[PDB]
């Protein structure tokens, strides 16, 4: 291999996630957003934080640094954050060692400006030697052995949906959701806020509870309908009267217990309104009437699809129907990837489904990290574009 | 000619990207292999030196005997 | 006996440095730093038992 | 390798444990405590020059490791070759063959700090392979040093009591999560400054003195009388009342909070719940009695799951009219110490405040007397690649 060492930078829209490149697990996992407090005082890091969301003090303002399309808009905010990275936590600097950061798959046109942001971010300001920019999904898809894949990564921005053939990003075919983790933070506080006495700028409150409480519901609470809820309770009790005639139960009436922890207070659900909240995931149009069903995750998979036939149309679907792979935290509640086989298989029952998934709780929700991470310690400079400073040179002139 | 250069390298480098990254997945497995079992070699070091020690606890509860007398 | 002659008698051979370098192909327009091989041209005694807990 | 010549330090923000050799019958104590300290002579020209004494009034103190950090990685470095070549010095004095039988090849094993940075632990591989010549290090972490004393528990979590820190730690399947690791700038000395507060007519001493007191513990026979006398440092008799059972109790606090927002975002609930059966605490503030059975007790106040004494108490009325537990998703259920080694005779006579030393006893047994050199450095892996050796021979 080389004689290298790179930092490698994880900006994700909820979870940033930073380390070096002769680690499997990384150094810091840190949020994506930052505390003001009032002078101005930028608060960095999980505990920092969380400490400050605990201290309630007024000022105190979460406010966040990559938006809902996975690249960031807060680029002073981001340097700083950078540089707690590489002081507080990595504990290098940053004209040493090359970088690796990542960025999503969009459909061409936001890139090259970011990328001179990146340039203004890593030369003009933290002197970065040289940095490699990967795709979020080619990542993803290339780090689990895959050059042809059909990625869904379910994270806290949305959905996002992309795929790739033979190594290439087919780019009008990327389509990113919007309901993802956030949706389900929001959507688990307004319901169970008329039973914890509840129910920007108090976004400081609003972080902590998504941060502390919302996250241990949807880590032990949530289950993901693996067929539609409708179709699901008519399956069931078909079983079960099947069940009850060979031998001689609802299964939504089984009772999940949450201990509420600001109240010390049990909330009790039924399976059903757990399977509630992954439903507007799939079915959006159930909170309102101006979201449609195809801006689930259902058909919208299947649009990406098909965007990608006419990048000869169902050799491609082939190609990404024997390669879907899912990933994201928000994917990690139960019962996510046969939502997403039996969903995808039903608007196209003539191919069969290989779906491929990291099992691992953890390196699900740092699999971008990993892709850059296995991308950084590649034994060839080939393989990869690593824009040094003569690249920023080029593109001033003119 | 250019054009048989061009796609045997894009072929290449998909393979060998391919490769280089399945060797750092069974990487990752023997080293996590590796650190499961030498902790549980540890435990068995725990184990032998329990019999050990409580041989020789035995021992001198037995032989307290002697100086008893 | 002197410390470095203590040193060298126990114990019984390449350096290291932390510079930087430049890959090749020819050579890419970086640098970074990094370990690289060095090449062939490239005090006191506390006491003890002073601190042995008694 | 010789059991004789195998070398173990554990240099802290305080002192230094420094061990040359191994009993061979049971592990023993470490009985060499030296300091963390050196002397910076500031040589005209600018060089430095380190000493083991301040050399004429000329050398300024140089602590190179405070809050677990190290803050001066060369005085870090030239402390550790004092040591060695005390050790050098003392064996070819005593023994005048050691060169050939105890010095002749000495496997290092130097305990590390969580907060060392990676450069700083390259520079230590630099320095052992070249300056000390040293033929074999293995840079060792302070928690998988502790779970290696405990009973070699796949899941746990290290509360590292310092003076001025405590380190909260978190290990699944025997590897360090690096991104919970934190540490509260809180130890020992928070101890001392709440019964500053409680106490104002008493100074640093008397204080120092109740806290090293056998009458000092934290409730959870002493706790019977309401006044109880100790003796100072200076052999002076000196009354107090129900103060010798207070001053704990915002470390234990922050310790709680700070390990439950910890082991809350471990998101695999099945390691969870063994790492909150496996609550491991050491330090040499923890010597203090019940203050471990506290930290314990407020762990299941404010983080163990079970039903609320009120709805359970509605529930039991309900049911008078049999009560079944109700059944949460909750993960931590059961909060546990883990169960300490009571097989080590030294140890037990000594205490367990430093058990992560005694962990080094054991791995320094395990990869030292075996032929597998996978977790050391050797010099040709040295040869090899220097120190990015490092980084292919981690747990």
């Amino acid at each position: 291999t080389l004689n290298r060492k790179c930092v490698v930078i994880h900006n994700g829209s909820h979870r940033t996630v930073a380390g070096f490149s002769n680690v499997e697990l990384p150094q810091c996992i840190i949020p994506s957003s930052y505390i003001k407090r009032t002078e101005a005082e930028f608060i960095f890091g999980t505990y920092n934080m969380i400490d400050a969301a605990a201290e309630k003090r007024n000022g105190d303002e979460v406010y966040t640094l990559v938006d809902s399309q996975g690249l960031p808009y807060n680029w002073d905010a981001l340097e700083m954050q950078w540089r707690y990275l590489y002081d507080t936590q990595l504990k290098v600097s940053p004209e040493e060692l090359p970088l690796v950061i990542t960025m999503p798959a969009t459909n061409g046109k936001p890139d090259m400006a970011i990328l001179e942001r990146y340039y203004e971010l890593a030369f003009d300001k933290l002197n970065v030697p040289v940095f490699q920019i990967v795709i979020e999904p080619l990542a993803i898809a290339l780090s689990m052995g895959k050059s042809s894949a059909f990625v869904i990564d379910i994270g806290a921005s949305g959905c996002n949906v992309t795929p790739i053939i033979d190594g290439i990003v087919v780019k009008n075919a990327v389509v990113r959701s919007k309901f993802g983790g956030d949706f389900l933070d929001f959507q688990v506080h307004e319901r169970l806020a008329p039973l914890i006495k509840e129910e920007q700028k108090r976004s400081t409150d609003v972080w902590y509870e998504a941060s502390t409480w919302i996250q241990q519901f949807k880590s032990t609470m949530l289950q993901v309908s693996e067929k539609d809820l409708f179709e699901l309770e008519r399956y069931y009790k078909e079983q079960a009267d099947i069940y009850a005639k060979q031998q001689e139960n609802n299964p939504l009436v089984q009772k999940k217990n949450f201990l509420f922890k600001p109240l010390n207070k049990t909330l009790t659900l039924d399976l059903k309104e757990c399977y509630q909240f992954a439903e507007y995931l799939f079915k959006p149009q159930l909170i309102s009437d101006k979201f449609s069903p195809e801006d689930g995750l259902g058909p919208l998979m299947a649009k990406s699809v098909k965007k990608a036939g006419a990048s000869s149309p169902e050799q491609v679907y082939s190609l990404l129907l024997t390669n879907v792979i899912i990933t994201g935290s928000t994917s990690l509640i139960e019962g996510m990837e046969q939502r997403i086989i039996k969903e995808l298989s039903i608007r196209f029952p003539q191919y069969k489904l290989t779906t491929f998934a990291n099992q691992v709780m953890m390196d699900r929700k740092i699999q971008g990290w990993l892709g850059a991470l296995t991308m950084a310690n590649l034994p060839s400079w080939s393989l990869g574009k690593w824009y040094s400073k003569e690249d920023y040179e080029t593109l001033k002139r003119d | 000619e250019k054009r048989k250069k061009e796609r045997n390298l894009h072929l290449q480098k998909i393979n060998s990207i391919i490769d280089f990254i399945k060797e750092r997945q069974s990487e990752q497995w023997s080293r996590q292999e590796r650190c499961f079992q030498f902790g549980r070699l540890g435990a068995s070091l725990h184990n032998q030196m329990e019999k050990d020690e409580q041989k020789r606890i035995e021992r001198t509860a037995k032989q307290r005997l002697a100086a008893l007398k | 006996m002197d410390p470095q002659t203590l040193i060298t008698k126990a114990n019984k051979k390449e350096s290291w440095r932390y510079d930087w370098y430049q890959p090749s192909k020819e050579k890419y327009p970086f640098r970074y730093k990094t370990w690289l091989r060095n090449q062939e041209d490239e005090e006191d005694i506390l006491d003890l038992k002073e601190f042995d807990r008694r | 390798f010789r059991q004789d010549s195998i070398l173990i330090i554990y240099p802290r923000s305080q002192t230094t444990l420094v061990q040359f050799g191994l009993n061979e019958e049971t592990f023993t104590v470490p009985e060499l405590e030296i300091p963390t300290q050196i002397y910076r002579t500031t040589r005209q020209d600018g060089s430095y020059t380190y000493h083991s004494t301040n050399k004429d009034n000329k050398a300024e103190l140089i602590k190179p490791i405070q809050n677990g950090e190290i803050i001066d990685i060369s005085a870090f470095t030239q402390f550790l070759r004092l040591i060695f070549v005390s050790i050098l010095s003392d064996r070819a004095n005593k023994n005048q063959d050691a060169f050939e039988a105890e010095l002749s090849n000495i496997p290092l094993l130097l305990i590390t700090h969580h907060s060392w940075s990676q450069s700083d632990l390259e520079i230590i591989t630099q320095y052992v392979f070249e300056s000390l010549e040293i033929n074999n290090l293995i840079q060792l972490p302070a928690s998988l040093a502790a779970t290696y004393s405990m009973i070699s528990l796949q899941n746990c979590c290290i509360i590292d009591v310092g003076t001025h820190h405590t380190d909260i730690i978190p290990i699944v399947d025997y590897a360090q999560l690096d991104h919970l690791v934190s540490s509260i700038p809180m130890g020992g000395q928070s101890i001392n400054d709440s019964l500053k507060k409680l106490l104002p007519q008493w100074d640093d001493d008397q204080i120092e003195s109740l806290k090293k007191s056998p009458i000092f513990e934290v409730l959870s026979k002493n706790s019977d009388l309401e006044f109880n006398t100790f003796w100072d440092e200076k052999g002076n008799e000196i009354k107090v009342g129900k103060q010798r059972f207070q001053g704990c109790n915002n470390l234990i606090k922050n310790i709680s909070n700070r390990v439950g927002l910890t082991l809350d975002n471990i998101d695999d609930i099945n390691k969870a719940k063994a790492v909150w059966e496996n609550i491991i605490i050491v330090g040499g503030t923890t010597s203090i009695s019940g203050f471990k059975e506290a930290l314990l007790g407020q762990l299941l106040k404010d983080h163990l799951i079970i039903e609320p004494e009120e709805e359970k108490s509605k529930r039991e009325e309900e049911a008078k009219s049999f009560v079944p537990t109700i059944e949460y998703v909750q993960c931590p259920t059961v909060i546990k110490l883990a169960k300490y080694p009571d097989y080590f005779p030294e140890w037990k006579k000594s205490g367990y405040s430093e058990i992560i030393f005694l962990g080094a006893q054991i791995v320094s047994k395990q990869i030292f007397t075996h032929p597998k050199d996978t977790f050391y450095i050797t010099r040709e892996k040295y040869n090899m690649k220097g120190p990015a050796a490092l980084w292919d021979v981690q747990f």
